[PDB]
């Protein structure tokens, strides 16, 4: 029973990394499968970011090149999102999930977690 | 990259009726999927390969379509129906998802 | 006035050549789904995974570019092409 | 002259198999890959020789032969010529 | 006159493309056969395996001298 | 140690469901290989007609798609042909076969059954 | 469809000869095979990828060819070998056979 | 039959100093490969797939490229490193060496 | 670890057969990987000229096949080369080399032979 639960900073400045963990229980994110981020602007439409499979091989959204990068650690279970430059643009619902490595089938995701981006305090 | 327009964007409807939801392609595409989304939680999936229904969607459900546009209908809809539908595709990379069509209830 | 002739050659010896590349992706997959389908029969003879497999053989077999049926339409468009 | 669109037209529709081969391929790779890794875990799970499979496996994600940006080189072109 | 330089321009761009797809090709088919040997030997630790090998190394469709023909054509079609 | 032999009707009327079977012996139908309907018109001419493989994908003749179909019996071992709208040029001698799953290498065939498309009895 | 071409359609030829069939297609091919149907009798598989021999066919077969023009002959015509020899292609949806060259027996 | 050029035909370095070596090609190509070959030896697998080092090698060597334009490069010479390099590639039947670069020492 | 040893005659008169032999120690021929057969000429080119895959499967040089042939044996874990006709444009160094059966990455070579074609 796959059980994605993402988590991380609710709240970035402009201009700053953005790191999110996503804990898997239940399954080795090794073993089989890829695994994947989302994200949903506030208009409700969702754009995918990347994936990196089991065996470490990633691959990115072709716009986002230049800023993603995604990475796993094995003995605990996780893998990474990292965006070093970010903009108010970037304020959505980020998710987890796990899609079989042929086609892109998202079959589990997780709850979703919000990141706001704004120097407002 | 591929443009999948949804339509209609906000339809609405009354229980055991029949309701269809159109995704084209501005091009062609390999595969199909449906989600379903309700108000504060993920997406669900919904259907794959624009025929087979996931596991515990109800029968009702019912994907088709071919080469740019696909449907997805359902036979009598109830009440736990009214949610935001989202179409996507898998050709080439990236993956694009669709606008997404919110269906409702009448009263 | 040899430009059609040049053009339908050219084009005849195109579309000549699509035809054989699809043929042999087609034969590849039917292969390769086979060729999962007796790995899996092997390793369900050892003692799961075994619903990842049939997820992606779908996959495999659900593809609707449909390679095929345009290819025809561009065999179509030269003909009359040719015509003029 | 209508010449321009006839060549427009047949050139649109063959840019559209070559888009379609190359992802039939591509989707090949992937499930030979990672076939070939359930074949490679199944052969250790039997209880030496883990070499020949990661050669081969990294071989098979380091093509370098494009079909990426020249399949769009190529339509960059047809549209520059369209305008003729 | 300009259509003649287009059109062996466009023509020369199409050929790269078929000898990339043709190539790429029998790289898998090659990687294909190594794979069922290699599971057909964990097997006997038979049959219609032998037939299918045959039928993979066995095509009579060539791909290599039709794509290689297309190239002259073009190339007389450059002198006009 | 592979036979088919094929069992059906010898004379059936014009605008009809035509019915066969196929009784394999000494191998299972679902196990590998498919298995195909091939028939031969009196002028010895011979057309292919269909197979369903061994896990139940099926293709068919695109002169006569509309009209054919092909299921099977895992439980009993046989596969069976159906051709619901039939007229007088299906007067052929029907075959099975059982072929390589990658080309098409027909190595072994039914004893062959004989079906005549007429009305007078 | 691929139209394929026997010639000749009838052939005699008395035992102890060499004879040639050929099987010429209306465009290109991937695979090749040949049979045989004696009389009141199923096709018999023998020549598999145009050069492969069946168990059980006698040594002095021989097929050969490429491209859209392959052959099948007998080094020594013997006194079984007279049938009705079929050729067929398989390169897409769907297969086609020959008509049929019938050999005799002078 | 890709014509593969290295345009250092013969060049001297010293110890210590940057120094880079290029292949090109004619036409494209699917993989790249450097051996390192020494007088009166045979060529020692070197560089595959174009940024992976083979096992030995020291680290002091890159290996870069893209398309049609390939580069070896040494970052810390040293004058044991005084061999022959060459490039291959292989897109098809046949796969061309290399002429050769030679890469002596003062 | 593998070992390829081979060995042939030194001087070879023109427009006769040429034959080499490849002894491979500490792994068989026939388990896995393809057996390549490559030249350097004495003005430092190489060339490749054929390979036989651990299956019995020949691939020759476009430029050699109408004289070039490649055989094996088995049961002495050899596999041989040979040449019908030859000239003076084939005095090279012959070299074996063991390959990664999907690319061209000989990560294995032998000692290396000279065969020189004159008529001494």
């Amino acid at each position: 029973d796959v059980q994605l639960q993402e988590s991380g900073p609710g709240l970035v400045k402009p201009s700053q990394s953005l790191s999110l963990t996503c804990t898997v229980t239940g399954y080795s994110i090794t073993s089989d499968y890829a695994w994947n981020w989302i994200r949903q602007f506030p208009g409700n439409e969702l754009e995918w970011m990347g994936y990196i499979s089991y065996s470490g091989s990633t691959s990115y959204n072709p716009s986002l090149k230049s800023r993603i990068s995604i990475t796993r650690d094995t003995s605990k279970n996780q893998f990474f999102l990292q965006l070093n430059p970010v903009t108010t643009e970037d304020t959505a619902t980020y998710y987890c999930a796990r899609s079989v490595i042929l086609g892109a089938w998202f079959a589990y995701w997780g709850q979703g977690t919000l990141v706001t981006v704004s120097a407002a305090s | 990259d591929i443009k999948m327009t949804q339509s209609p964007s906000l339809m609405s409807a009354s229980p055991g009726e029949k309701v269809t939801m159109t995704c084209s392609a501005s091009s062609s595409i390999t595969y199909m999927y449906w989600y379903q989304q309700k108000p504060r939680s993920s997406p669900k999936p919904w259907i794959y390969l624009t025929s087979n229904l996931a596991s515990g969607v109800p029968a009702r459900f019912s994907g088709s379509g071919s080469g740019t546009s696909y449907s997805l209908t359902i036979s009598s809809m109830e009440a736990e129906d009214a949610a935001t539908y989202y179409c996507q595709q898998w050709s080439s990379n990236p993956l694009t998802f669709g606008a997404g069509t919110k269906l409702e209830i009448k009263r | 006035n040899d430009w059609q002739k040049n053009s339908t050659r050219l084009w005849n010896s195109q579309s000549s050549i699509d035809q054989k590349l699809a043929n042999q992706i087609n034969d590849l997959r039917q292969t390769v789904i086979w060729m999962g389908d007796r790995l899996m029969s092997l390793e369900h003879r050892f003692q799961e995974s075994e619903h990842h497999w049939d997820m992606v053989r779908r996959h495999l077999q659900g593809r609707e570019d449909n390679l095929t049926l345009d290819i025809s339409k561009l065999k179509e468009q030269i003909f009359e092409a040719s015509k003029a």
